[PDB]
Protein backbone atom coordinates (compact mmCIF):
# COMPACT_ATOMS: atom_id res chain seq x y z
CA UNK A 1 0.00 0.00 0.00
CA UNK A 2 1.81 3.32 -1.23
CA UNK A 3 -0.73 4.84 0.97
CA UNK A 4 0.31 4.03 4.29
CA UNK A 5 2.63 6.80 5.73
CA UNK A 6 0.05 9.54 3.96
CA UNK A 7 -2.87 7.22 5.68
CA UNK A 8 -1.85 6.68 9.15
CA UNK A 9 -2.92 10.00 10.46
CA UNK A 10 -6.80 8.60 9.91
CA UNK A 11 -6.36 5.98 11.96
CA UNK A 12 -8.04 7.15 14.47
CA UNK A 13 -8.09 4.48 17.08
CA UNK A 14 -4.23 4.28 16.94
CA UNK A 15 -3.07 8.27 16.62
CA UNK A 16 -5.98 9.71 19.21
CA UNK A 17 -6.68 6.65 21.13
CA UNK A 18 -10.26 7.95 22.78
CA UNK A 19 -13.44 8.94 22.68
CA UNK A 20 -14.13 12.50 20.01
CA UNK A 21 -17.32 13.61 21.13
CA UNK A 22 -17.42 13.05 24.57
CA UNK A 23 -13.13 11.76 25.48
CA UNK A 24 -13.43 10.19 28.84
CA UNK A 25 -10.57 7.71 28.48
CA UNK A 26 -8.72 7.28 31.22
CA UNK A 27 -9.25 7.92 35.06
CA UNK A 28 -7.05 9.64 37.68
CA UNK A 29 -6.94 9.90 41.49
CA UNK A 30 -7.86 13.09 43.09
CA UNK A 31 -6.77 12.71 46.81
CA UNK A 32 -7.20 9.66 46.63
CA UNK A 33 -10.82 9.06 44.68
CA UNK A 34 -10.38 8.21 40.99
CA UNK A 35 -12.40 10.55 38.23
CA UNK A 36 -12.75 10.10 35.00
CA UNK A 37 -10.81 12.68 32.25
CA UNK A 38 -9.99 12.97 28.49
CA UNK A 39 -6.96 11.49 27.76
CA UNK A 40 -7.13 11.90 23.46
CA UNK A 41 -3.68 12.20 21.74
CA UNK A 42 -5.28 14.83 19.15
CA UNK A 43 -6.91 18.07 18.94
CA UNK A 44 -10.24 18.54 18.32
CA UNK A 45 -10.84 21.05 16.03
CA UNK A 46 -13.95 23.33 16.48
CA UNK A 47 -15.29 21.39 19.27
CA UNK A 48 -17.40 23.18 22.31
CA UNK A 49 -19.39 22.61 24.70
CA UNK A 50 -22.89 23.83 24.19
CA UNK A 51 -24.49 24.76 27.89
CA UNK A 52 -28.71 24.08 27.56
CA UNK A 53 -31.20 26.50 28.90
CA UNK A 54 -28.45 29.02 29.52
CA UNK A 55 -27.32 32.51 28.83
CA UNK A 56 -23.55 31.35 29.87
CA UNK A 57 -21.06 29.90 27.33
CA UNK A 58 -18.91 27.40 28.62
CA UNK A 59 -15.62 29.26 28.55
CA UNK A 60 -17.03 31.38 31.33
CA UNK A 61 -15.43 30.11 34.92
CA UNK A 62 -16.98 27.36 37.02
CA UNK A 63 -19.41 28.79 39.53
CA UNK A 64 -17.47 30.01 42.49
CA UNK A 65 -18.75 31.88 45.76
CA UNK A 66 -22.16 32.39 45.53
CA UNK A 67 -23.05 31.21 42.41
CA UNK A 68 -24.81 28.43 41.40
CA UNK A 69 -23.06 25.78 39.13
CA UNK A 70 -25.67 25.69 36.59
CA UNK A 71 -25.01 29.38 35.69
CA UNK A 72 -21.24 29.31 35.23
CA UNK A 73 -18.98 27.99 32.84
CA UNK A 74 -16.68 25.09 32.92
CA UNK A 75 -13.07 27.00 32.89
CA UNK A 76 -10.72 27.67 35.57
CA UNK A 77 -11.50 30.49 37.86
CA UNK A 78 -9.73 33.26 38.43
CA UNK A 79 -6.15 32.93 40.35
CA UNK A 80 -3.47 35.42 41.40
CA UNK A 81 -0.92 34.86 39.35
CA UNK A 82 -4.28 34.47 37.20
CA UNK A 83 -2.82 31.30 34.75
CA UNK A 84 -6.22 30.52 33.24
CA UNK A 85 -7.21 32.20 30.43
CA UNK A 86 -3.65 32.52 29.35
CA UNK A 87 -2.68 34.02 26.00
CA UNK A 88 0.24 31.74 23.63
CA UNK A 89 2.99 34.82 24.21
CA UNK A 90 1.72 34.59 28.24
CA UNK A 91 2.19 31.16 28.23
CA UNK A 92 5.42 31.49 26.20
CA UNK A 93 6.84 33.93 28.41
CA UNK A 94 5.42 31.99 32.03
CA UNK A 95 7.28 28.81 30.60
CA UNK A 96 11.12 30.60 29.44
CA UNK A 97 12.95 29.28 31.17
CA UNK A 98 11.97 25.77 29.70
CA UNK A 99 13.11 24.00 27.07
CA UNK A 100 11.00 21.28 27.03
CA UNK A 101 8.03 23.47 27.45
CA UNK A 102 8.19 27.09 25.72
CA UNK A 103 8.63 26.43 22.24
CA UNK A 104 6.16 23.82 21.90
CA UNK A 105 3.01 24.42 19.61
CA UNK A 106 0.08 26.34 20.43
CA UNK A 107 -1.99 23.22 21.11
CA UNK A 108 0.55 20.98 22.73
CA UNK A 109 1.81 23.97 25.11
CA UNK A 110 -2.07 24.93 26.24
CA UNK A 111 -2.44 20.90 27.05
CA UNK A 112 0.86 21.11 28.69
CA UNK A 113 -0.26 24.37 31.05
CA UNK A 114 -3.44 22.71 31.64
CA UNK A 115 -1.78 19.34 33.19
CA UNK A 116 0.90 21.94 34.76
CA UNK A 117 -1.76 22.72 37.75
CA UNK A 118 -1.94 19.88 40.37
CA UNK A 119 -5.11 19.58 42.43
CA UNK A 120 -3.71 17.70 44.73
CA UNK A 121 -1.61 20.27 46.56
CA UNK A 122 -0.32 17.26 48.66
CA UNK A 123 1.42 14.86 46.23
CA UNK A 124 -1.30 13.24 41.38
CA UNK A 125 -1.81 12.16 37.64
CA UNK A 126 -4.78 14.30 37.45
CA UNK A 127 -4.46 16.71 34.55
CA UNK A 128 -7.51 19.01 33.17
CA UNK A 129 -8.71 19.39 29.80
CA UNK A 130 -8.01 23.14 27.92
CA UNK A 131 -9.36 24.91 24.86
CA UNK A 132 -7.45 26.68 22.74
CA UNK A 133 -9.24 29.77 21.08
CA UNK A 134 -7.23 30.67 17.86
CA UNK A 135 -9.73 33.91 17.55
CA UNK A 136 -7.75 35.70 20.69
CA UNK A 137 -4.60 33.16 21.06
CA UNK A 138 -5.98 32.07 24.32
CA UNK A 139 -5.47 28.70 26.44
CA UNK A 140 -8.26 28.01 28.76
CA UNK A 141 -8.14 25.33 31.62
CA UNK A 142 -11.65 23.31 31.86
CA UNK A 143 -12.02 23.01 35.39
CA UNK A 144 -14.89 21.07 34.60
CA UNK A 145 -14.15 17.58 32.56
CA UNK A 146 -17.73 16.67 31.92
CA UNK A 147 -18.73 16.60 28.22
CA UNK A 148 -21.96 15.88 28.23
CA UNK A 149 -25.38 15.74 30.40
CA UNK A 150 -28.85 15.75 28.51
CA UNK A 151 -30.56 13.11 29.63
CA UNK A 152 -34.23 13.23 29.66
CA UNK A 153 -34.19 12.42 33.05
CA UNK A 154 -33.16 16.05 34.75
CA UNK A 155 -32.66 17.92 31.26
CA UNK A 156 -34.21 22.80 36.42
CA UNK A 157 -31.61 23.52 38.97
CA UNK A 158 -29.89 20.69 36.78
CA UNK A 159 -26.91 22.21 34.48
CA UNK A 160 -27.19 20.63 31.06
CA UNK A 161 -24.80 21.09 28.43
CA UNK A 162 -23.74 18.61 25.54
CA UNK A 163 -20.10 18.92 22.60
CA UNK A 164 -21.18 20.07 19.50
CA UNK A 165 -19.72 21.68 16.29
CA UNK A 166 -20.75 24.66 15.90
CA UNK A 167 -19.92 27.81 14.08
CA UNK A 168 -19.66 29.56 17.61
CA UNK A 169 -16.69 26.85 18.33
CA UNK A 170 -14.97 26.89 14.17
CA UNK A 171 -12.05 28.75 16.06
CA UNK A 172 -11.84 26.41 19.16
CA UNK A 173 -9.58 23.27 20.34
CA UNK A 174 -10.57 20.56 22.52
CA UNK A 175 -7.49 19.42 23.92
CA UNK A 176 -6.94 16.67 26.46
CA UNK A 177 -4.29 16.46 28.63
CA UNK A 178 -2.22 13.63 26.12
CA UNK A 179 -2.46 15.89 23.07
CA UNK A 180 1.04 14.87 21.51
CA UNK A 181 3.78 17.63 20.79
CA UNK A 182 3.58 16.14 16.82
CA UNK A 183 -0.09 16.42 16.48
CA UNK A 184 0.57 18.17 13.35
CA UNK A 185 2.39 15.55 11.37
CA UNK A 186 0.42 12.52 12.92
CA UNK A 187 -3.37 13.60 13.54
CA UNK A 188 -6.04 15.24 11.08
CA UNK A 189 -6.79 18.90 10.70
CA UNK A 190 -7.72 19.61 7.27
CA UNK A 191 -10.44 18.47 4.63
CA UNK A 192 -8.86 16.93 1.93
CA UNK A 193 -10.85 18.79 -1.06
CA UNK A 194 -11.31 16.79 -4.13
CA UNK A 195 -10.92 13.19 -2.41
CA UNK A 196 -12.75 10.34 -0.93
CA UNK A 197 -11.57 8.07 1.61
CA UNK A 198 -11.59 4.35 0.64
CA UNK A 199 -9.96 0.87 1.34
CA UNK A 200 -6.84 -0.62 -0.69
CA UNK A 201 -7.28 -4.11 -1.72
CA UNK A 202 -5.27 -5.41 -4.23
CA UNK A 203 -3.49 -2.35 -5.58
CA UNK A 204 -6.86 -0.09 -5.90
CA UNK A 205 -8.72 1.77 -3.86
CA UNK A 206 -11.74 0.64 -3.10
CA UNK A 207 -14.77 2.70 -2.06
CA UNK A 208 -15.73 2.02 1.32
CA UNK A 209 -18.27 -0.73 1.04
CA UNK A 210 -21.24 0.40 3.26
CA UNK A 211 -21.99 3.73 4.55
CA UNK A 212 -24.36 5.78 6.43
CA UNK A 213 -26.37 8.81 4.46
CA UNK A 214 -27.13 11.38 6.23
CA UNK A 215 -27.87 14.80 4.15
CA UNK A 216 -25.78 17.69 4.72
CA UNK A 217 -25.74 21.13 3.15
CA UNK A 218 -22.50 22.18 3.29
CA UNK A 219 -18.79 20.55 4.73
CA UNK A 220 -19.32 22.24 8.10
CA UNK A 221 -22.70 20.60 8.80
CA UNK A 222 -20.90 17.35 7.54
CA UNK A 223 -18.08 17.57 9.70
CA UNK A 224 -21.09 18.23 12.64
CA UNK A 225 -22.01 14.81 11.82
CA UNK A 226 -19.88 13.08 11.75
CA UNK A 227 -18.91 14.42 14.92
CA UNK A 228 -22.32 14.01 16.68
CA UNK A 229 -21.49 10.11 15.57
CA UNK A 230 -18.04 9.62 16.24
CA UNK A 231 -16.14 7.32 19.10
CA UNK A 232 -17.47 8.99 22.81
CA UNK A 233 -16.70 7.41 25.86
CA UNK A 234 -20.53 7.77 27.56
CA UNK A 235 -23.88 6.68 26.39
CA UNK A 236 -25.33 9.14 24.62
CA UNK A 237 -28.84 7.99 26.78
CA UNK A 238 -27.66 6.44 30.51
CA UNK A 239 -34.87 -3.01 38.28
CA UNK A 240 -32.43 -0.26 37.89
CA UNK A 241 -34.62 2.28 36.77
CA UNK A 242 -36.83 1.87 39.93
CA UNK A 243 -32.86 2.20 41.94
CA UNK A 244 -32.51 5.31 39.87
CA UNK A 245 -35.32 6.75 41.44
CA UNK A 246 -34.40 7.05 44.99
CA UNK A 247 -31.30 9.81 43.38
CA UNK A 248 -31.36 13.10 44.45
CA UNK A 249 -31.13 15.58 41.47
CA UNK A 250 -28.33 17.95 42.56
CA UNK A 251 -26.33 15.13 44.11
CA UNK A 252 -26.46 13.41 40.53
CA UNK A 253 -25.41 17.43 39.03
CA UNK A 254 -22.29 16.96 41.10
CA UNK A 255 -21.49 13.46 40.07
CA UNK A 256 -22.59 14.38 36.13
CA UNK A 257 -20.07 17.45 36.50
CA UNK A 258 -16.76 15.81 38.30
CA UNK A 259 -17.39 12.38 37.01
CA UNK A 260 -16.02 9.76 39.92
CA UNK A 261 -15.42 6.65 38.17
CA UNK A 262 -17.44 4.95 40.42
CA UNK A 263 -17.03 1.76 33.81
CA UNK A 264 -14.20 1.19 31.35
CA UNK A 265 -17.15 -0.66 29.47
CA UNK A 266 -17.82 2.51 28.32
CA UNK A 267 -14.17 3.39 26.88
CA UNK A 268 -14.40 3.96 23.09
CA UNK A 269 -10.67 3.80 22.62
CA UNK A 270 -11.20 5.54 19.55
CA UNK A 271 -13.62 2.91 17.50
CA UNK A 272 -16.62 4.81 16.16
CA UNK A 273 -18.05 6.79 13.27
CA UNK A 274 -15.22 8.75 12.75
CA UNK A 275 -15.03 9.49 8.99
CA UNK A 276 -16.99 10.66 6.66
CA UNK A 277 -17.20 11.55 2.44
CA UNK A 278 -19.10 14.37 1.96
CA UNK A 279 -20.55 14.73 -1.50
CA UNK A 280 -20.83 18.32 -2.06
CA UNK A 281 -22.83 17.86 -5.29
CA UNK A 282 -25.51 15.52 -3.57
CA UNK A 283 -25.22 17.04 -0.37
CA UNK A 284 -24.64 13.61 1.12
CA UNK A 285 -22.22 13.01 4.10
CA UNK A 286 -21.07 9.09 3.93
CA UNK A 287 -20.23 8.66 7.05
CA UNK A 288 -18.50 5.06 8.36
CA UNK A 289 -16.80 3.37 11.27
CA UNK A 290 -13.39 1.82 9.59
CA UNK A 291 -10.20 3.24 8.98
CA UNK A 292 -9.75 4.20 5.44
CA UNK A 293 -6.35 3.06 3.62
CA UNK A 294 -6.33 5.13 0.91
CA UNK A 295 -7.55 8.39 -0.89
CA UNK A 296 -9.77 8.37 -4.47
CA UNK A 297 -9.64 10.81 -6.51
CA UNK A 298 -13.11 12.70 -7.51
CA UNK A 299 -13.90 16.50 -7.62
CA UNK A 300 -17.40 15.72 -6.24
CA UNK A 301 -16.13 15.16 -2.46
CA UNK A 302 -14.05 16.31 0.61
CA UNK A 303 -12.64 13.71 3.36
CA UNK A 304 -13.65 14.81 6.67
CA UNK A 305 -13.34 13.25 9.79
CA UNK A 306 -14.75 14.04 13.77
CA UNK A 307 -10.82 15.32 14.59
CA UNK A 308 -11.04 17.58 11.69
CA UNK A 309 -11.49 21.58 11.64
CA UNK A 310 -15.30 22.15 9.59
CA UNK A 311 -14.08 24.55 7.24
CA UNK A 312 -10.24 24.29 6.42
CA UNK A 313 -9.47 22.58 3.40
CA UNK A 314 -6.36 21.12 1.62
CA UNK B 1 -5.71 25.24 45.20
CA UNK B 2 -3.22 24.42 43.08
CA UNK B 3 0.40 23.41 43.12
CA UNK B 4 2.53 23.72 39.46
CA UNK B 5 4.24 20.24 38.67
CA UNK B 6 6.89 21.52 36.83
CA UNK B 7 9.67 22.95 38.38
CA UNK B 8 9.87 25.67 39.89
CA UNK B 9 7.03 24.34 41.71
CA UNK B 10 4.54 27.45 42.98
CA UNK B 11 1.18 27.66 44.85
CA UNK B 12 -1.86 28.98 43.22
CA UNK B 13 -4.23 28.74 45.46
S1 LIG C 1 -8.97 24.27 47.49
C1 LIG C 1 -10.55 23.61 46.98
C2 LIG C 1 -10.39 22.73 45.76
C3 LIG C 1 -9.28 21.93 45.54
C4 LIG C 1 -9.44 21.19 44.33
C5 LIG C 1 -9.17 19.70 44.40
C6 LIG C 1 -8.49 21.59 43.22
N1 LIG C 1 -10.85 21.37 43.96
O1 LIG C 1 -11.04 21.35 42.89
C7 LIG C 1 -11.30 22.58 44.67
C8 LIG C 1 -11.40 23.81 43.77
C9 LIG C 1 -12.73 22.38 45.14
Amino acid sequence: NPWTEYMAKYDIEEVHGSGIRVDLGEDAEVAGTQYRLPSGKCPVFGKGIIIENSNTTFLKPVATGNQDLKDGGFAFPPTNPLISPMTLNGMRDFYKNNEYVKNLDELTLCSRHAGNMNPDNDKSNYKYPAVYDYNDKKCHILYIAAQENNGPRYCNSMFCFRPAKDKLFENYTYLSKNVVDNWEEVCPRKNLENAKFGLWVDGNCEDIPHVNEFSANDLFECNKLVFELSASDQPKQYYEKIKEGFKNKNASMIKSAFLPTGADRYKSHGKGYNWGNYNRETQKCEIFNVKPTCLINNSSYIATTALSHPIEVE
Amino acid sequence: CWTTRMSPPMQIP
